């Protein structure tokens, strides 16, 4: 149902069965579809289409042309009822697209909270996005990739498939990332290679000096140790009981299945 | 200090 | 004129002349110009543009933001009536753009059946592209390009103007293609170079292991032999003579006028 | 108001106090903003959104989905009452989008005439693209840019924040453009780096033998006599009291901030 | 096998 | 000569 407070520009569809919340905004030529549900204070701009069954959080602001909740690329899909979430806050620019998951990868495609998807940022199939994110125009990425808090993906990067963007990692514009990028790194180039970390990020971030000195010290472990991985892990979990913004990449460890960028 | 997304770096 | 068993949503706009086919489907906000013909059981989802001397086949599903029969973007055009010709069962995806052709290009771009033709896809004036082919994100075809059958162009890659992408080729992402691709071969970077052929392709397709062997030698032949082209013509047609599926080289010359990638 | 020679489709919505010429033409879906200004004989196709405090000049041609003074992607906007002007003559195609200045940048956001912007090409928040330029397909101008008379910048390609595109230049696609890149310059690749003088350019221009002789030299000055910029600066100046097209390099130097590409 | 049309290329 | 602006090039 459509809460009395929201406003439903008269051109707008909104099919029965959606549910919008409180002060949201639905403006011209958009198309809503009945198993949708728009949180309070959420504003569609106009010429926006949301459907699937696809849960939008409070306050979100989604400009002209964005798809979300739509079909997604996925050759093997084949109309299954697929899910998409989507947090509070998020500011989707025109043009993006969000696409429903695949029974295969898990059903559900999310995003959280804080996020900014600009122009033509792409979210495939069984994706999850975090929170405080940065998806730069034309920022693209494959079906079943995750990416973690804060990470900021540079315009024109393509993810490839089931690859993790480690959380406070900048990745460069223009690339194209076949790998694990482990958290508070920098990447760049296609193939994406690591360049060191992120300090600029973290200093912004509330990191202490010696977060930071800890963190780059586990990076000098895995890329200038000359130690295979497993001989590095059990030495940065060391580390990480001393300084815990560590644990941050053995937790990464845990999730990545293809494999560190090197 | 200057953020630049498209470019992915942070510039001086 | 519109068949009977046709749907055209009341906000659609339809022009008298269109021709539209049973059971198609014509979505919300979508614009349909006078000399347009859809075939039987197509779908436009909402918020398409299809415009120009278009014709568009049976059982295809245009999404929303879609741009076709649109006038091109070459600076010689200047409004003539040239076409476009769209096949069957295509899947046409959301901002992607088909341009008409031009007369200097000969009038007429078109797309074959059974393609997929992913977010923001590009096919310019005077392209012509096969039947199961694959255009991933922001794939960009250039003017005069022609896409043969079972082609897959990877995200980001722009091909050349008058180039060729052979049947069953596999173009990386982020590559720019600046000559002519033999088919069954892979290729990537920019500029694109070739690093092999798609063997998990042919394999997909009913290849036997006969043909694929033959093939890697016709590559070979190219790529590694060192003899000039116009040595390895005779000796491709002649392994043609043995195994059919080789012929392809010798078509796909006869049609090359970029120069094959290196 | 709007003029009584203007077409405003039954379904476009133009809010009251925007301002459209005589002859003008608001296609179907289209929405104007109450502080937009549309000039003589400029066509809206269909599906555009304008909006912001914006001045758009004579017989432009704005196509299908493109949105024009539209908030700015810039974190530190605030919604503030900033601007976008744009000239003459362009050619605006599908998914184009030009975004409002910020106050830091100086609150606009400039076009001017006879340019071709191709389909999702971006002007961010306070650009200044001249005339007679190409943004071809893709083409992205991140914040603070500036794009020179005749420029012409590749599929894809990248300017980055605060970068000048001199006049004639031309820029490959698929290209990170991280420096200034001076007059009548070729630069191409990530991040992009000079590759000689536009000549087939210069010469379609009307440039005479002489200057382009003048220019090739003043190119050798600066990225062949291994002299530090500065000791070039006085030569180019000394070279340009005889031609007078050399000039455009001293105007080019007093404007650059981020240093030449090299 | 897994095709990434994106990627452009056949994953293991 | 032959102008391709999503090359970014003159062709011949």
């Amino acid at each position: 149902m459509i809460d009395k407070s929201a406003f439903v520009h008269p051109t707008a569809i909104v099919e029965e069965g959606a549910s919008i919340g409180a002060n949201a905004h639905i403006g011209p030529f958009c198309i809503v579809g009945p198993h949708v549900e728009i949180g309070e204070g959420t504003v569609l701009k106009s010429h926006v289409v949301v459907n699937g069954h696809t849960k939008i959080g409070r306050d979100n602001e989604i400009y002209q042309f964005a798809s979300i909740g739509e079909v997604n690329q996925d050759l093997k899909y084949a109309g299954e009822p697929t899910r998409v979430e989507i947090g509070d806050r998020n500011r989707i620019r025109e043009s993006v697209t969000i696409h429903r998951g695949t029974v295969q990868g898990g059903g559900l495609t999310k995003v959280g909270s804080d996020n900014l998807l600009m122009i033509n940022a792409h979210i495939a199939h069984d994706c999850t996005v975090g929170n405080r994110c940065i998806l730069a125009n034309n920022a693209t990425l494959a079906g079943h990739v995750s990416v973690d808090d804060f990470a900021i993906i540079g315009g024109m990067t393509a993810v490839h498939q089931f690859c993790i963007i480690g959380a406070h990692v900048m990745v460069g514009g223009c690339s194209g990332v076949a790998q694990d990028v482990p958290p508070y790194v920098i990447a760049q180039g296609n193939h994406a290679t690591p360049f060191g970390v992120n300090i600029e990020g973290l200093k912004r971030r509330g990191f202490s000096r010696e977060a930071i000195t800890a963190i780059r010290n586990a990076y000098k472990l895995i890329y200038r140790s000359g130690k295979t991985l497993d001989e590095v892990k059990p030495e940065i979990a060391e580390l990480a009981e001393t300084y815990p913004e560590v644990k941050a990449f053995t937790d990464f460890f845990a999730r990545s299945t293809r494999g560190l960028i090197r | 200090w200057m953020l630049d997304p498209i470019a992915g770096k942070w510039s001086r």
